[PDB]
């Protein structure tokens, strides 16, 4: 199951 | 399916006790969350508290969760009741990917402590008018229901909790009112159970 | 920017046993960038049904594939992978050599 | 006996193609069970293992949108990168991130992993605290100084203690007759002259699963890492794994050389020799 | 730190475009809209996850949404039917799935009423009662009540002044306006509030009391075509003096 996409913005 | 059921419509409680409100939900989602949400009578709504389908037992001031997961049921507990805790509270289910499905709600009535209770029943004139006038069912204790009118040109309130805070003083009361000729306070709550000792003034 | 040179390897997915079905694989991994081309040949032929695995990469971050086609091999046919990335200057035949 | 669960997303600008690929796979140890391509027709996350195709409608839907809004994310990863190494709208470039976690034997979290990389290179780390990041370069300084105002560790270590650990438990439930199997390597050995005074010995493994394995050749007990030539393990294609190991031996000397594969489905190591 | 929509009040006629926007100044990923009928749940419109990512929730036909940047995420309404009477919630958090100790954050709702035409929309009528002399010998306080008719929507705000500064102390506001005539749909409503003070501040001359509504009703661009004067958002208050005894 995936991560919830956030907090990941370089 | 895909449902969330608050099955308590109204819960009443009284102040300093505690109240569970249940919910009970059915869902294919087996990674989720739950949120408990407080909408107050100025519809504003307002996050309190969020249980993790992996997670213990969400704990927050005086808002804890029982999570059943296998029951498939997060009842909501609220300690040490407030007046400020009545409100409507919703059971959310939430996925990991935004989306979420609402229960329908409990209403809860935080009911005062009324320990000097004096019922009373008065009538109010206008600031500025010859004919208007308002009765005023008041002082009742907690245990008091006023019933909604079953005339049509007579219109009562729900009983309604104001606080004098400096004066630690909280009072119930009921508004009635109507156009007709005939209409007097002695009959406004007619249709109402209300204290064998009521005042009527002389 | 860091290239990879694909690495190939061509065998079958069984111990290769003349008239019996079997399976033949091109493995190229440690490429970079992902682009890449690969042609399963029988004979020189390009043989045309040929499926793949989904792009992956390895800890070092350069990427892997499997090419693989159902075969029953004989003693005279002769099989091969075929590979083009943009580290090659030409096409690379990797010829299958059973006895390995 | 631990596990693992893994993604592996690869997403890729193409100037003169339109739109990047955006590509992922996921792996519960060495068995794929989930994939998305942006190229592909169904724009969905899409079942590649007998035991995930249970799952019901909504996960797939659930799934399909992390993709797509990890895919954004991407995108505009790649523009922002594009502007701190001073690179062209006409170039090609490859983000690559690797996540997931390890369980133990009772199935409860041991260790969490978060790696990006920009070209093929390390860009930027969770660290193994899961609290901490590595940069690789100057530019990756600046990621993590964003990342560090806006709580990723955090973000990060709820999911990989999380909602990690727990799919892989259910996923390791849901295809325990595959996921549990531990398969031996078969062994053998050829032998192949180069010259007439030389001759190449390879020790072979076949079918074994997982795909972690040793193989060492010793010459009368003495490792003997000298011209020993080693392959990359490679998929048998029906979910289990194969390798080999050489070296080149005086004819006439093979007999003084040994082969060891030690394997998680071997008892004893095995000790392999020409004769 | 807020979530804003505006507008908070709208009564538009079916078939007339219109958009409600939303905004948070928090830099957060995740918005999201949601429809509450009377009684019931919120329920989900569209959300977004970031910039650039929306998604159905379970009743998005009838709207759109976009996101083209992270602070504004805006409700379209291509063709507003009666049935999209509703109050409005928009909602946001930094992330999609937040951390423990973090909140979603909500906006302060959009009443919104779609009709056929604004005909029937009507400014309260207001009126301060004061207190009986009776309760003032019986208690030693005072209830004054102030009451609120004739007014159509239910789109009021009711605020109790005393001496010119707003109050809460003492007062007790129905939750819910009550129709005046419950057998008609259009019907118009009144709403009760009391205000309860001591018999000595009752019984100052000095004393000032004001029982405001704020009326969210019709803007100046609304077209009117009656003799009744145009029923547009209005403040109407009655007041009182207090009175020696």
């Amino acid at each position: 199951i995936l991560d919830t996409a956030g907090r990941e913005e370089y | 399916a895909q449902k969330v059921t608050q099955a308590q419509s109204s819960v009443s409680m009284p102040v300093r006790k505690a109240v569970t409100l249940n919910c009970l939900y059915e869902t294919s989602w087996w990674s989720y969350y739950i949120f408990w949400y407080k909408q107050l009578p100025s519809k504003e709504m307002i996050f309190l508290i969020r249980q993790g389908s992996d997670e213990q037992n969400a704990k927050s001031g005086r808002y804890s969760v029982n999570f059943k997961k296998a029951a498939k049921s997060v009842a909501l507990t609220i300690s040490a009741l407030q007046l400020e805790d009545s409100a409507k509270y919703f059971c959310a289910l939430g996925d990991t990917a935004g989306k979420s499905t609402f229960g329908d709600g409990t209403t809860l009535t935080v009911k005062p402590n009324i320990q000097n209770p004096d019922p009373a029943v008065y009538q109010l004139r206008d600031s500025k008018s010859s004919d208007k006038s308002v009765c005023l069912f008041t002082d009742f204790d907690s245990q008091t229901n006023v019933s909604q009118s079953k005339d049509s040109d007579v219109y009562i309130t729900d009983k309604c909790v104001l606080d004098m805070r400096s004066m630690d003083f909280k009072s119930n009361s009921a508004v009635a009112w109507s156009n007709k000729s005939d209409f007097a306070c002695a009959n406004a709550f007619n249709n109402s159970i209300i204290p064998e000792d009521t005042f009527f003034p002389s | 920017m860091i290239q990879r040179t694909p690495k190939i390897q061509v065998y079958s997915r069984h111990p290769a046993e003349n008239g019996k079905s079997n399976f033949l694989n091109c493995y190229v991994s440690g490429f970079h960038p992902s682009d890449i081309e690969v042609d399963l040949l029988k004979n020189g032929e390009r043989i045309e049904k040929v499926e793949h695995s989904d792009l992956s990469f390895s800890k070092d971050w350069s990427f892997y594939l499997l090419y693989y086609t159902e075969f029953t091999p004989t003693e005279k046919d002769e099989y091969a992978c075929r590979v083009n990335h943009v580290t090659l200057s030409q096409p690379k035949i990797v010829k299958w050599d059973r006895d390995m | 006996g631990s596990h693992s669960m893994r993604y592996f997303f690869t997403s890729v600008s193409r100037p003169g193609r339109g739109e990047p690929r955006f590509i992922a796979v996921g792996y519960v140890d060495d068995t794929q069970f989930v994939r998305f391509d942006s190229d592909a027709a169904s724009q969905k996350m899409e079942p590649r293992a007998p035991w995930i195709e249970q799952e019901g409608p909504e996960y797939w839907d659930q799934e399909t949108r992390n993709m797509k809004a990890h895919s954004q994310t991407d995108r505009a990863n790649l523009g922002t990168l594009r502007g701190y190494y001073n690179q062209s709208e006409d170039g090609s470039h490859t983000i690559q991130i690797m996540y997931g976690c390890d369980v133990g034997p009772d199935g409860r979290f041991l260790r969490g992993y978060r790696q990006d990389a920009y070209d093929g290179k390390d860009y930027i780390a969770l660290n193994e605290d899961l609290r901490s990041w590595t940069a690789a370069d100057m530019a990756a300084q600046i990621t993590k100084r964003k990342w560090e105002a806006v709580h990723a560790a955090e973000q990060r270590r709820v999911y990989l203690e999380g909602r990690c650990v727990d799919g892989l438990r259910r996923y390791l439930e849901n295809g325990k007759e595959t996921l549990q199997r531990t398969d031996p390597p078969k062994t053998h050995m050829t032998h192949h002259p180069i010259s007439d005074h030389e001759a190449t010995l390879r020790c072979w493994a076949l079918g074994f699963y997982p795909a972690e394995i040793t193989l060492t050749w010793q010459r009368d007990g003495e490792d003997q890492t000298q011209d020993t030539e080693l392959v990359e393990t490679r998929p048998a294609g029906d979910g289990t794994f194969q390798k080999w190991a050489a070296v080149v031996v005086p004819s006439g000397e093979e007999q003084r050389y040994t082969c060891h594969v030690q394997h998680e489905g071997l008892p004893k190591p095995l000790t392999l020799r020409w004769e | 730190a807020q979530v804003t929509q505006n507008p908070r009040y709208l009564i538009t006629v079916t078939g007339k475009k219109l958009t409600v926007t939303c905004s948070q100044n928090m830099n957060h990923e995740y918005m999201s809209w949601y429809r509450q009928d009377p009684g019931l749940g919120l329920r989900q419109i569209y959300y977004s996850m970031n910039v650039e990512v929306t998604d159905k929730g379970d009743v998005p036909e009838g709207y759109k949404v976009s996101r083209k940047e992270k602070r504004n995420f805006p409700l379209i309404l291509e063709s507003p039917s009666p049935n999209q009477t509703s109050l409005y919630f928009c909602a946001s958090s930094l992330v999609s799935t937040p951390l423990p100790k973090e909140t979603q954050y909500f906006g302060p709702g959009t009443r919104l009423l779609v009709l056929e035409d604004l005909k029937n929309v009507f400014p309260p009528e207001v009126a301060v009662f004061e207190p009986s002399e009776a309760e003032i010998s019986h208690t030693q306080k005072a209830t004054l009540v102030c009451l609120a008719t004739g007014f159509y929507p239910d789109h009021v705000e009711l605020s109790w002044w005393v001496n010119g500064k707003e109050v809460h102390s003492g007062v007790c506001t129905d939750p819910q306006p009550l129709k005046e005539q419950p057998a008609l749909n259009d019907s118009r409503y009144a709403l009760s509030s009391r205000l309860r003070v001591s018999a000595t501040f009752w019984q100052n001359p000095r004393n000032h009391f004001r029982c405001q509504v704020q009326f969210y009703g019709l803007s100046e661009n609304d077209e009117w075509t009656q003799d009744r004067a145009k029923p547009v958002t209005q403040i109407v208050s009655a007041e009182a003096w207090g009175r020696a005894d």
